[PDB]
DNA sequence: GCAGACACTACGAGTACATA
DNA sequence: TTTATGTACTCGTAGTGTCTGC
């Protein structure tokens, strides 16, 4: 068993703030914090895979250098971050006396901060308020709703947005030029379409296509990784002909190996996130999709139930 | 009458042997043979491996013509050993490929007789031929000293790093409270031969281990007066506790990076 | 006690002057009790099913079933909630009801039936109001009576058949209890009053009680006792037919719905419904009474009546699958107001 | 005579199951071999799944090994996710018991033990998901037999792993030999078409037929006239509506007049018949008639189906019956 | 296990022991083999319907990478094992952090049916995967994707296991018949293809039960007739006759025909409903209202049958629904 | 009218410690011959009988027969002051709705008086149908508790197969099986450990687990416990006392 | 050595969340 | 605030063990 090569997701992880693409204003603000040194408490939020925790790690590396071994305390969901056994850890770390450069402070990376309990954040409130001169915190959560409002009242809100296609394409081309793999622009746009602004997904699909076919042409890309089924569901629900919707359902989901419950949940999510049709029509569509969802969850999962769901969706859509 | 008979001199020996590695292992696979009884068992995390072996000299009487694979459960085994007077003479009894074994908790030497039985467990995992190899180092320190050092260092960090270089043993454990650096210089004493820090040297080793697993190792220090540790960069750590007629190893897997 | 409903109850099948065919069938079962299967008596409430059960019990073993005692049993559930439910036990039988909270009566059934099955060969287990079981204790019962049967027997009493699942219907013998005829109601009331000391001008009062009771002998006896107490132990031919205050509230609600069909009247309807649900009333019977009182209003049309009955069926289906009955009842009243307007 | 006729005549051999010939032959030929798959018995109640599995276990091991190599669970027993994760897993991973010389010589003892999960459709999906890999991993030592009367409650992976044996409903043609045998053994005087009526009323089950036969025989013994049990006594004891009352219901429905049908439904429900039986009688009367139009039959079939489903939900049967009759009356 | 093979069901006897023995998923198998020969193995996520060969593929993969004793070098966790967040914090963390105990290789963690893990467990597993990915690879087998955290989905390479096509089932059946000294008629093979519905375990179970069905295991060939009695599925000719009687013949004839077909060999109304659904999907209907009415009414009937009820009323409902739906078309 | 003065405070407490788990409450009946308090468990299976003599436990003065029904939790809470030297005093006046439990200590002058509420029960049935038992067994109670807890930990069902010269205890469970056999052995030097099983008819009865635990909980009442077994009859677990004895009954559940 | 003191692991009851 | 399992967290308590001491 030979030692595995490090995956391109981790091999080409950025180590400096310049390499992170997307959200130019946020990255420039982070760079100005980096050279300025006056890091405030911040909470970083966004959709997964767009570069949240890597910016935190890069900023922690840049602000303080050889002190990175002991000047930063990183915590995560794998560590049992509770109210009692962990309040002492941050209390000691903030109370720990370590000599920094004049404009640098200790960093407490509470990575994946949306999973902590309420009491832990309640203690962290005064923990942050007391030793603000010595230590600074860095929350990195997918969802900022779990963080209580006292924590939001003393933090710098840094909202990341989903990456534009141009930035993903730019960093992808950088990766190709460092790896020297033959590429076609159609294949690259296929990767961009499949990723949906999720960068790690783009890198993983690039890995699979490169190591599966050598060439990243569009046919090989669509052979290896399938198109995202939310788009297929949205296409199916928006069709005007019932026969067309049924054919799309069967061919693209039932013959491709998709569970009925997955189709129902994706249809519910697409309907609630859809905006072209009238609001009320979306309300009855959601009600019918939920009725079919109850039928599926109660035990009867069949192509017939999905076909009936589509038939009634067309009944509401075509206005009787 | 029964094919497999193993009458211990005292139930205390088997109780101590079972309680030595009861905590760190859930499923045990005994393999009785004419040369003795062995037990190769793996932890749930598949990091710590226990290789019990009891020689024929630790049994007052022993006889087992056909090899027997006794896959068992240590929780229920210890529960069975929990009941019964410790002075009593245990006699392990099993049939030809049976569904259970019989624990003769013969009280004193007469009167009360117990027939506790534990249903045999189907463990299809074969024994692992991890005996030994060319180990880089071979040290030997008293069990009490090692247990005290491990217990002291476990409170300071979650990882204990054992370093051997130029006839010197060094334990370091950097953590949040502090960083212990307990060091030992090898020596030998004729006055008290039990306390002697023996050592061998081929190549320096710097291997780190978890704290909870090392505590699990030192829980078994009551069995042996001496513990022998052998380390290598391309081998799991070996902790050979010497018994009255056999031994009890502890193949611990070091961390990487 | 001084109540006449529990003072004159036929102890034996010989005193069951109610149904000749049903008494003969029960006597046929009691003829050879060595192989008596599990029973399930169904019919309108107030018919006297429990009376037949006790009469059959004393015909199987002998006198002494009618002596009863109370034995509170402590039962523990998930977490440490305490819902100690008493059992009305006795020699030769055992009487249980699912008066405990419906979500966790399954444990009551499980451990109590397992405890009684640890051993005159069998002890009958009467389960009053079996239609209130929540399809979970019935699942336990499926194998409970099937596995242990030579030691335990069930007389499963329920006033409705629909909530009882198919296997329970399959493994239990079905016995039908029709409601009394009006002539039989009058005869029973006449026997009670001649054993009592109430003076009657004419037996037309007994017939009026029979008509108003709608085949329910228990409420018939209760109303006769109330009238006799109110009429100074001398019934009057012009005495008004007294109704339960619940019936009065339902009829006033129906009148308010019929006359005023605005949102405000729906607010007072909701308040009245809140009071009625606070007054220990099941949702099925209140919706049934509201529906049948609405259909008895003469100013309605046949189309409105059909719409009302169809939405009543729909919302009764909703009651059978819902938790908070107030929302379903308010929705039914809203639909009725929409149809009538 | 210490037991009811349902359990007194419960089959004790695999050949005694006088229905489901395919499943019984498959299980017998498997009994000759040792390749017993993970079974999944399903079908209507009373078709004989529990009897079949008990007979199969008894013929496989014998009376001595029932307590050692059989683990039966019910909804009466606690069947949470913890029970599936610990009790079932432990019993599965234990080795098989030791067969004696007598058991091995007389019975075809196989080297596995069967875990019977009766009424398994009541378990939560999480427990079944936990049971999946327990079923898969220890296949060489234990067999799982899932006995549920509803397939849809069993999740897809278990239906994939388990071999399915549908237990067909026992109609008049399939299960007339059993009733004739029971009548011969119990000396029950019977008419010519009485057993056909019993099997017709007992919709797809034999336990109900046996119970009805026992009740009719007990009544005949009480009367003691030595008279053959007619179809009338069985029809009355079965709880089905007599034809006169059904004709009256149809006559009231045909004329309309909501007040009249409401009054007659009130009186009918006062007499207290089971509404499911009334719906069944109305279905077998209206559909089989030839005096009604095609469109009427379509609409009345849909109405009867909707009423039957609503009754099966467990609702107040009076309102459902009145609604069905009024909807039919306006056709 | 006991008595080696020949005492196991055909489901667990014919389990692939090599990546070459997995049929159908040619692209996935070839990509995985290329991955392991080139030395790179990212975090794999196998998604697909039941019976498509996910856990068989990953077991064959672990057997190929490691030695015969793959279970000594792989921490394979399933829903039977407790997988709380404490388990992730202790067992997974210790297995990922430490070095291999039997040889020199990367740790491999296989999480079969990982969709049953809680949200907090997946949240911890996120950082556990991302931190110790240098010498530890995670494989996640999930039938359902909606139960997986999107963070977990964005971390593992997604491989989709399609339902088995005709050729793969035919090849596996040919291998099984060659091994078992059994003969089977091609029409029976086509019936098995239609009965499988993309599942392989169903095929193996039906073959086992049909071999048990035959009086003489040798000599006699398995025809589609034996398939149809052994599985109990309706024959296509029966479905065609029932549908023709419903469409053209009147209520007396259609009801009598359906009752006779059901009572001939104990058919159930279920499997017959979706047999009729397949046949009607094989039709062209001018009016969409016919399709709408058919789908809605048949779904309601199938739901009611799933909840159980009276079979006669449900059969009458099926006939009425079909006959009312094919009169709005004209 | 009731003057049940008790010599030791932590003696009636020792008795109610055993009384606590056998039954929730008892209906006391005090007579000049002795104190009897029998109660029926919630299952109507386990029967507890109480008998207290007059020679010991200080002077007993029961002028009138008094029947009192009260709980044991509050009684234990009041008796928590159970010093080795403290005594007890029971006083019941006319309409004794609140019994005053006087504490007087010989070693110290400190006094303690508390009032116990009385609930309205007025229900007590005393019937001892059987006295003849096939097998009478005396053995130390601590060993009985030990063997019962060891067998009940392994299995939930306990059966006894009394044969010639063997008092066989067998416990079959899913985990395993425990078959402990004790022989009648009497040492004149150690009366407590002496074991005698009188033999008239062999007894094979299958018992439970929680009932056996409740029985063995009161092991400290007697050094030697009298165990009586009768075929097809309720068991009798008689615990001796300095003045009187306490016997426990149980139905031998059996379904084969 | 027996007694107290000591801090440790183990156990039980209570609360709060459950889709983005 | 009822809901009704399963999960996870937190605290509190009861013993159980080895460690100092006279
Ligand atoms: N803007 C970016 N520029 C370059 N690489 C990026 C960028 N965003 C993400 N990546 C790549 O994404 C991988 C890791 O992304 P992460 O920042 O760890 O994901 P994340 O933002 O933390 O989302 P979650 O919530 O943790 S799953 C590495 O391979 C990075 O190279
Ligand atoms: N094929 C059969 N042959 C003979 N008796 C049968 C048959 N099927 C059912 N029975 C009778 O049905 C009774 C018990 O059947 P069961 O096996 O309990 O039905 P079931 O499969 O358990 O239905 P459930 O569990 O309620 S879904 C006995 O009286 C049997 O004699
Ligand atoms: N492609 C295939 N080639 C050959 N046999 C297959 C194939 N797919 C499935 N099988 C058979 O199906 C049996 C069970 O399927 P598995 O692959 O073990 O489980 P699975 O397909 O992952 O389904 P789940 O999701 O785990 S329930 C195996 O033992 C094989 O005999
Ligand atoms: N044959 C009878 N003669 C006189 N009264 C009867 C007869 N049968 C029943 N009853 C009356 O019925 C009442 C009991 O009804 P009950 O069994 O409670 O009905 P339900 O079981 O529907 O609640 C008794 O008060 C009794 O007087
Ligand atoms: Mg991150
Ligand atoms: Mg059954
Ligand atoms: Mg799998």
């Amino acid at each position: 068993t030979l030692s595995l090569q490090l995956p391109w997701v981790e091999k080409y992880r950025p180590q400096v703030l310049s390499d992170i693409v997307g959200n130019k204003e946020t990255i420039d603000r982070l760079q100005q914090i980096a050279k300025d040194g006056n890091m405030p408490h911040m909470i970083i939020s966004g959709m997964p895979g767009i570069g949240k925790t890597t910016s935190v790690h890069c900023l922690a590396h840049e602000l303080l250098g050889r002190s990175y071994a002991d000047g930063v305390l990183e915590l995560n969901a794998s560590d049992d971050r509770g109210i009692d056994v962990v309040r002492n850890q941050i209390k000691h770390f903030a109370q720990k006396k370590l000599h920094l450069p004049p404009g640098k402070h200790k960093i407490v990376i509470l990575d994946e901060a949306d999973s902590m309990t309420a009491g832990a954040q309640q203690a962290l409130r005064r923990t942050m308020e007391l030793y603000s001169n010595s230590t600074r915190f860095a929350f990195a959560c997918n969802q900022s709703n779990k963080i209580i409002e006292p924590l939001q009242s003393r933090c710098a809100i840094l909202r990341y947005s989903k990456l534009s296609d141009e930035d993903v394409l730019k960093r992808l081309l950088q990766i190709i030029k460092l790896e020297d793999v033959k590429y076609t622009n159609d294949g690259l746009e296929a990767i961009i379409f499949t990723a949906e602004g999720d960068m790690r997904q783009a890198i993983n699909n690039l890995q699979s296509t490169v190591a599966g076919h050598g060439l990243v042409n569009a046919d090989n890309v669509f052979k290896i990784v399938d198109s995202p089924h939310p788009l297929i569901v949205k296409k199916m629900l928006l069709a005007s002909n019932l026969e067309d919707s049924i054919q799309i359902l069967r061919t693209d989901l039932w013959k491709k190996g998709y569970s009925s419950i997955d189709i129902v949940t994706t249809s519910f999510r697409v309907t609630k996130n859809l905006a072209q049709v009238k609001e009320s029509v979306r309300l009855e569509m959601i009600k019918e999709i939920g009725l079919t969802h109850m039928r599926i969850l109660e035990g009867v999962g069949t192509y017939l139930q999905l076909a009936s769901m589509l038939a009634k969706i067309h009944k509401l859509n075509n206005k009787a | 009458a029964s094919m497999l008979e193993a009458k211990f001199e005292e139930a205390s020996l088997f109780k101590r042997i079972i309680d030595g590695f009861k905590d760190c292992v859930q499923l045990v696979n005994f393999q009785c043979k004419e040369d003795g009884i062995i037990a190769q068992a793996v932890d749930d995390s598949r990091v710590l491996l226990v290789s019990l072996e009891i020689g024929v000299e630790a049994f007052q009487e022993y006889r087992c013509d056909h090899p027997v694979t006794l896959g068992m459960d240590l929780t229920s085994l210890s529960k069975i050993l929990r009941c019964g007077n410790n002075t009593d003479t245990l006699t392990l009894i099993a049939d030809n490929t049976p569904d259970s074994i019989i624990l003769l908790f013969e009280d004193t030497k007469k009167d009360r007789i117990a027939e506790y039985s534990l249903k045999l467990m189907d463990i299809d995992a074969d024994f692992l031929k991890i005996e030994e190899l060319q180990y880089d180092s071979t040290l030997s320190l008293p069990s009490s000293e090692f247990s005290k050092i491990v217990r002291d260092l476990s409170q300071l960090s979650d990882s204990i790093n054992i370093m051997i270089t130029k006839e010197t043993i060094k334990f370091v454990a950097d953590g949040d409270i502090g960083s212990g650096s307990v060091i030992i210089k090898p020596f030998v004493d004729m006055e008290h031969p039990e306390t002697s820090i023996k050592l061998e040297m081929d190549q320096p080793v710097d291997l780190t281990f978890g704290a909870k697993y090392l505590l699990d190792i030192i829980k078994g220090s009551s069995l042996s007066d001496r513990v022998g540790i052998r380390l290598s960069s391309e081998a799991p750590a070996l902790f050979q506790f010497d018994l009255k007629s056999g031994f009890l190893q502890f193949f611990l897997a070091p961390k990487f990076n | 006690m001084s109540l006449w409903v529990d003072k004159y109850r036929p102890k034996s099948l010989n005193a069951l002057s109610h149904n000749e065919e049903l008494t003969n069938f029960l006597k046929s079962l009691s003829d050879q009790p060595r192989d008596l299967p599990h029973l399930l008596l169904y019919g309108p409430n107030g018919t006297g099913k429990k009376t037949r059960c006790m009469a059959l019990l004393e015909s199987i073993f002998g006198p002494g079933v009618y002596r009863l005692k109370i034995d509170v049993r402590q039962f523990v559930t998930a977490s440490n909630r305490k819902l100690e439910l008493n059992v009305v036990s006795s020699p030769y039988h055992l009487e249980i009801t699912p008066s405990d909270m419906g979500n966790n009566d399954r444990i009551v059934i499980q451990e109590l039936l397992k405890e009684v099955a640890q051993m005159h060969r069998y002890k009958c287990v009467i389960i009053n109001e079996a239609n209130s079981l929540t399809k979970d204790a019935q699942a336990a019962l499926r194998r409970t009576m099937e596995k242990y049967s030579k030691n335990i027997r069930l007389i499963m009493v329920c006033d409705s058949m629909s909530p009882i699942i198919a296997p329970i219907k399959s493994r239990c013998l079905l016995i039908r209890c029709p409601a009394p005829s009006d002539s039989e109601i009058s005869t029973i009331l006449s026997d009670v009053v001649t054993n009592e000391r109430i003076q009657l001008e004419t037996k037309d009062i007994l017939k009026r009680i029979a008509q108003a009771s709608n085949g329910n002998l228990r409420v018939s006896l209760l109303m006769l006792e109330s009238m006799a107490l109110n009429n100074e132990l001398a019934l009057k031919s012009s005495s008004p037919i007294i109704k339960p205050d619940w019936i009065i509230v339902i009829h006033k609600l129906t009148r308010k719905i019929v006359k005023e069909r605005s949102v405000n009247s729906l607010i007072e309807c909701r308040a009245v419904l809140y009071d009625l649900l606070a007054h220990c009333i099941p949702a099925n019977i209140i919706l049934k009474e509201l529906t049948f009182s609405l259909l008895d209003v003469e100013t309605l049309n046949t189309t409105n009546k059909s719409s009302i009955i169809e939405y009543s069926s729909v919302f009764d289906e909703r009651l059978s699958l819902g938790n908070k009955a107030i929302f379903h009842l308010e929705g039914f009243i809203a639909k009725v107001m929409c149809c009538l307007d | 005579a210490q037991q009811p006729w349902v359990e007194k005549y419960r089959p004790k051999n695999l050949d005694e199951v006088t229905a489901q010939d395919h499943a019984v032959t498959v299980l017998k030929k498997t009994l000759k071999s040792a390749n017993l798959p993970h079974m999944l018995f399903y079908g209507p109640p009373g078709t004989g799944k529990t009897s079949t599995i008990l007979a199969l276990t008894k013929e496989l091991y014998g009376p001595d090994l029932m307590k050692s190599r059989i683990l039966e669970l019910n909804a009466s027993d606690e069947r949470g996710i913890s029970i599936v994760r610990e009790k079932v897993k432990n019993f599965a991973r234990l080795t098989v018991s030791k067969p004696s010389k007598h058991d091995l010589e007389n019975y075809p003892c196989p080297p596995y033990k069967i875990i019977i999960l009766d009424e398994a459709d009541s378990m939560t999906a999480d427990a079944q998901s936990a049971l999946r890999r327990t079923m898969e991993t220890y296949s060489g030592v234990t067999r799982f037999c899932l006995i549920c009367n509803y397939v849809t409650r069993i999740i897809d992976p278990l239906a994939s792993r388990c071999s399915k044996f549908r237990f067909k409903a026992l109609d008049a043609s399939n299960a007339i030999d059993r009733l004739r045998f029971i009548s011969e053994q119990e000396n029950v005087k019977c008419d010519d078409g009485v057993l056909e009526r019993i099997l017709d009323i007992s919709a797809g089950d034999l336990r109900r037929g046996i119970t009805l036969l026992q009740s009719a025989s007990k009544g005949a013994q009480y009367l003691g006239d030595g008279k053959n049990i007619t179809s009338t006594q069985v029809e009355e004891l079965a709880g089905v509506v007599p034809h006169d009352i059904l004709i009256e219901i149809v006559e009231k429905v045909k004329s309309g007049d909501f007040d009249e049908i409401k009054k007659y439904v009130n009186t009918f429900m006062k007499s207290g018949w089971s509404a499911a039986s009334v719906v069944n009688q109305l279905h077998e009367y209206y559909i089989t008639n030839d005096n009604f139009d095609t469109n009427f039959k379509n609409q009345i079939s849909w109405l009867l189906f909707t009423t039957d489903s609503r009754l099966n939900n467990g609702t107040n049967e009076h309102i459902q019956l009145l609604n069905l009759l009024v909807k039919i009356s306006q056709l | 296990e006991k008595r080696s093979k020949e005492n196991l069901p055909w489901v667990e006897k014919y389990r692939p022991e090599t990546l070459d023995e997995v049929y159908g998923q040619n692209e996935v198998i070839t990509t995985v083999r290329k991955f392991v020969d080139e030395g790179k193995l990212p975090h794999l996520l196998f998604y697909g319907p039941p019976g498509t060969g996910k856990t068989s593929t990953i077991v064959a993969l672990a057997r190929e990478i490691y030695g015969k004793n793959y279970s000594n070098m792989v921490l394979e966790l399933n829903a039977s094992d407790d997988r709380g967040i404490d388990v992730v914090r202790n067992q997974i963390k210790d297995f990922a952090s430490t070095r291999q105990i039997f040889s020199k290789g990367f740790k491999l963690i296989i999480l079969d049916e990982a969709d049953a893990m809680t949200n907090a467990a997946q949240n911890a597993l996120r950082r556990v995967i991302e931190r110790y990915t240098k010498n530890t690879r995670f494989c996640v087998l999930a039938n359902y994707a909606h139960k997986l955290t999107p963070a977990l989905l964005s971390r593992c390479t997604r491989f989709r296991f399609q339902p088995l096509p005709q050729e793969a089932i035919e090849r596996r059946i040919a291998n099984v018949l060659v091994h078992e000294k059994l003969k089977l008629s091609p029409n029976a093979e086509k019936a098995l293809i239609e009965l499988s519905n993309g599942d392989m375990r169903r095929v193996l179970n039906v073959l086992q039960s049909c071999k048990a069905t035959l009086d003489n295991p040798d000599e006699d060939e398995i025809s589609d007739d034996v398939i149809y009695e052994c599985c109990g599925a309706p024959r296509p000719s029966d479905l065609k006759a029932v549908l023709k009687s419903i469409l053209e013949d009147d209520w007396g004839t259609a009801h009598y025909t359906l009752n006779k077909v059901r009572s001939a060999k104990g058919l159930a109304l279920i499997d017959l409903i979706e047999g009729i659904v397949k046949i009607l999907e094989d039709y062209e209907l001018q009016n969409e209202e016919t399709r709408v009415h058919l789908l809605t009414k048949l779904a309601d009937i199938e739901y009611s049958i799933s909840k159980g009820g009276n079979d006669q009323i449900q059969g009458s409902a099926v006939i009425g629904a079909i006959k009312a739906s094919f009169e709005n078309e004209t």
